[PDB]
RNA sequence: AGGCGGCCCCCUGGACGAAGACUGACGCUCAGGUGCGAAAGCGUGGGGAGCAAACAGGAUUAGAUACCCUGGUAGUCCACGCCGUAAACGAUGUCGACUUGGAGGUUGUGCCCUUGAGGCGUGGCUUCCGGAGCUAACGCGUUAAGUCGACCGCCUGGGGA
């Protein structure tokens, strides 16, 4: 339908002052249990402290920096046939479509603790050099190529 | 062997097909390209980008002649003529005359009798 | 009226592209448009218009 | 009057308004009588300017 | 009636009206009789581009004997002939006569104090609404399914025919 949100407002992280902090452990917790998501950032940044270029205030940033797409493919129906479409990525999912490939990547792994297994992933999120790890991009790399019907 | 910079284009655009042909003067082809060979097949042989990938690879394939100077002979209802027309403009060449030439029934041999659309 | 075959009257009759425009845009009576038609038709067989602008 | 251009042409201009299909020939053909019985509410001629 | 179109020429059928002329009921219908195909088919002989039953090739699919698609005979065309076929369905046999309006077009024929870039009578054709009256109902509606004379055919459950 369409009287619904949008977008609800969460309260940022309170010793970072960002939104993007609060954000992360909303979506890295499981069970709602926040507390031991607020063990989990800042300790997996560990090993990023000093090999973070922008400083360790951007650390986290620069692996969402490195991804910041405009559309996705998608695949739609029209009739009896079903076809891929652009759509727009839009400001407030601009900044956060990383920020979910990242979770996922750790939640998949299974090796240490999860302030590891998150530190596995965040290590190469802007270096991007690992086997068959781009093709997490050719959902947007095919929506700057559609070319559809018009 | 030589540039000409002149010749005349012959562009069939239909809502299941696309065809760019370039000839002189007298009509022999200097180039051809069809979309089925750019890799687009059914009813989108007919789109805007499917018509750009042969009209360039057609421009690309008169380009040992140098041409500048251009007169369109168009067939076909299909609205890709515009785009077609501009993206073979794209390869510097100036179109001074467009003529619709379209096999749209005149005809010869039987006349059909199903219905269409 | 006065010797059909004058194409300077035939070509205010016809499009750009030489088709036969409709009744309605001249205001013309059927009767007429008829007869204006075969006079179109005929200039073909007289070499005064091709029969399609294509050829 | 629609594309009179003859030579050089660019985009589409195919898609016009009056004669050809409503304004005032073809398609609305199942309303019949409407062509001619409403006169004045759908039929300015009448003589003395373009017939 | 079926139908018939393309351009030019020669020949040629039928329709329609006004003021008069001519025969002087010479007329109307009509069992049988004599005549006329859109198509498909057959028959005698040609002809094969276009399209295509049949049949093949390939697909789709449960299969696909269909659509798609590469081919293709007969037929379509012609000099013609035979048949009488159909939604030959615009469902109205052929003739005669009386009646109520309108919007619109055409074709005769006769008029107009034509300040019209035209108008109005009166016949033929003629589209679509609409009043009476008829029908169960749709509707017919002055070119009647109203009204009423003349002539010739047809009808009286369906399955089976």
């Amino acid at each position: 339908r369409r009287r619904v949100i949008g977008q609800r407002k969460i309260l940022p992280d309170p010793k970072f002052g960002s939104e993007l902090l609060a954000k992360f452990v909303n979506i890295l917790m499981v069970d709602g249990k926040k507390s031991t998501a607020e063990s989990i950032v800042y300790s997996a940044l560990e090993t990023l402290a000093q090999r973070s270029g922008k400083s360790e205030l951007e650390a986290f940033e620069v692996a969402l920096e490195n991804v910041r797409p405009t559309v996705e493919v998608k695949s739609r129906r029209v009739g009896g046939s079903t076809y891929q479409v652009p759509v727009e990525v839009r400001p407030v999912r601009r900044n956060a479509l990383a920020m979910r490939w990242i979770v996922e990547a750790a939640r998949k792994r299974g090796d240490k603790s999860m302030a590891l297994r998150l530190a596995n992933e965040l290590s190469d999120a802007a270096e991007n050099k690992g086997t068959a790890v781009k093709k997490r991009e050719d959902v947007h790399r095919m929506a700057e190529a559609n070319k559809a019907f018009a | 062997r030589k540039q000409v910079s002149d010749g005349v284009a012959h562009i069939h655009a239909s809502f299941n097909n696309t065809i760019v042909t370039i000839t002189d003067r007298q009509g022999n082809a200097l180039g051809w390209a069809t979309a089925g060979g750019s890799g687009f097949r059914g009813s989108r042989k007919s789109t805007p980008f499917a018509a750009q990938v042969a009209a360039e690879r057609c421009a690309d394939a008169v380009k040992e002649y140098g041409i500048k100077n251009l007169e369109v002979m168009v067939k076909g209802p299909g609205p890709g003529r515009e785009s077609t027309i501009r993206a073979l403009n794209a390869a510097g060449f100036r179109i001074t005359n467009i003529t619709d030439v379209t096999p749209i029934p005149h005809n010869g041999c039987r006349p059909p009798k199903k219905r269409r659309v | 009226e006065i010797d059909y075959k004058d194409i300077a009257t035939l070509k205010n009759y016809i499009t750009e592209s030489g088709k036969i425009v409709p009744s309605r845009i001249t205001g013309t009576r059927a009767k007429y448009q008829r007869q204006l038609a075969r006079a179109i038709k005929r200039a073909r067989y007289l070499s005064l218009l091709p029969y399609t602008d294509r050829h | 009057i629609k594309v009179r251009e003859n030579e050089p042409f660019d985009v589409a201009l195919r898609r016009f308004k009056r004669s050809c299909e409503k304004a005032g020939v073809l398609a609305e053909v199942r309303r019949r009588e409407f062509y001619e019985k409403p006169t004045t509410e759908r039929k300015r001629a009448k003589a003395s300017a373009v017939k």
